[PDB]
């Protein structure tokens, strides 16, 4: 079984920023892409962005740019997801997701072959 | 984003057959077969049971199967039980350069 | 193939004439390439060697 962990549940004030984690192993971290989604509370989920673990290329949802940013380090080998402008209505379970294999001759970043999922990072905010 | 029109609930007694669909736009699925379906179950981590529209990853009963026609795809089902109740979702290719997901649905199988 | 999926951004230079330069690239920036089955190439190489 592949090893996969996020940062635990988090708490903020509305309008603040978040730094949710994902630190998997079992495969070399530059093998498969990393994806993030927002599981709404009683509504359909929404898609945030994807990581190329091997390069600085990034892409995010067409509605979430500016609100979301997301980076990675290789000294410790972990990637961090960020989101500004939190509200009480968007409090949700934020999931780390594994993408498709990384090929240098064709693009598979957007393939939704999500074989592995994190345990879920709940975030809730209050005044 | 287009929240694909999932029917919020289609169900009946155990052993029934249903088809969870979700429909979008001419541009999204008309050039790819990138569709996958997921599960949610009182708050636990999700499951992953169909991908590439009609392909099975591994530990999945073949009751679940895929279908496609133009702007819409579906998750075909036959032979349900109470354990099959879950929040099923569809997420597929949504243009440059991302995926988009539907409105969700609950299989309210009775009992 | 060229796996990039590029796009056309428009410019006007001087009066009533135009030239086009690639726009913002969609998706991951992969590498361009060709492919040849090594078996058919190799059978060709040895068929030319025997000659
Ligand atoms: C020009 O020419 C070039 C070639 O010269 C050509 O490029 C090639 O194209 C191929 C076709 O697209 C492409 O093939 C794909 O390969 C994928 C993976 O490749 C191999 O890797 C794995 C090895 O597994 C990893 O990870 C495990 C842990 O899981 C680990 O234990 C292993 O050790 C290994 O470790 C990693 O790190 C190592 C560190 O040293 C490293 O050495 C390893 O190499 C590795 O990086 C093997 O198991 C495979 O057999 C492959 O041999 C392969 O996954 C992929 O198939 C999937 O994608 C298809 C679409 O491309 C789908 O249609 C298909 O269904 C497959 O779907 C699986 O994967 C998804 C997730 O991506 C999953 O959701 C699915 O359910 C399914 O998973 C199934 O298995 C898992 C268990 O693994 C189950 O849990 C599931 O339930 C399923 O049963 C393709 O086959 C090839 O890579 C590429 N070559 C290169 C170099 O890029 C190019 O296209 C040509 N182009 C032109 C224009 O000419
Ligand atoms: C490779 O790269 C190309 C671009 O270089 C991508 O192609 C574009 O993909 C985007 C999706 O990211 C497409 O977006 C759609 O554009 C439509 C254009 O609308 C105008 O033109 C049409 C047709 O002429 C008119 O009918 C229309 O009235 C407009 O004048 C939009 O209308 C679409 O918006 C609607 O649908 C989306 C969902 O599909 C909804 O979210 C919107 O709210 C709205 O209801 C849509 O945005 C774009 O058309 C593509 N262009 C071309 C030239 O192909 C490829 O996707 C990319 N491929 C990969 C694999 O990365
Ligand atoms: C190549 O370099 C050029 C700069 O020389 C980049 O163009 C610049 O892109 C930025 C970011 O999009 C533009 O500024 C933005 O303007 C919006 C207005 O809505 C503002 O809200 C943003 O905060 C930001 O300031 C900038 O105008 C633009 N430069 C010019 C001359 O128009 C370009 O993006 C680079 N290429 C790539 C692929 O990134």
């Amino acid at each position: 079984q592949v090893q996969l962990v996020q940062s635990g549940a988090e708490v903020k004030n509305p309008g603040a920023s978040v730094k949710v984690s994902c630190a998997p192993s079992g495969y070399t971290f530059t093998d498969f892409y990393i994806h993030w989604v927002r599981l709404a509370p009683g509504q359909g989920l929404e898609w945030l962005g994807w990581m190329n673990p091997k390069t600085g290329r990034t892409n995010q949802g067409q509605n979430f740019q500016g609100r979301v940013t997301m980076t990675r380090d290789t000294s410790i080998g972990t990637a961090y997801m960020e989101l500004r402008s939190l509200t009480s209505d968007d409090t949700a379970v934020y999931y780390c997701v594994t993408g498709a294999w990384i090929s240098d001759y064709y693009d598979s970043s957007y393939y939704p072959n999500f074989d592995h999922w994190g345990q879920g990072t709940l975030v809730t905010v209050s005044s | 984003l287009p929240v694909l029109t999932q029917p919020a609930s289609v169900s009946g007694s155990p052993g029934q057959s249903i088809t969870i669909s979700c429909t979008g736009t001419i541009y999204d699925v008309g050039k790819f077969d990138l569709v996958s379906w997921y599960q949610h179950h009182p708050g636990k981590a999700p499951k992953y049971l169909i991908y590439e529209v009609k392909k099975w990853p591994s530990g999945v009963s073949h009751r679940f199967s895929g279908s496609k026609s133009g702007n819409t795809a579906s998750l075909t089902i036959s032979g349900l039980q109470v354990e099959d109740e879950a929040d099923y979702y569809c997420c597929s290719f949504g243009g440059s350069a991302a995926v988009v997901c539907g409105g969700g649905t609950k299989v309210t199988v009775l009992g | 193939t060229r796996p990039n999926n590029n796009t056309r951004k428009s410019v006007r230079i001087g009066p009533g004439q135009t030239f086009y330069a690639t726009g913002d690239i969609i998706g991951d920036i992969k590498q361009a390439h060709c492919n040849i089955s090594e078996e058919k190439w190799n059978d060709t190489l040895q068929k030319v060697g025997i000659e």
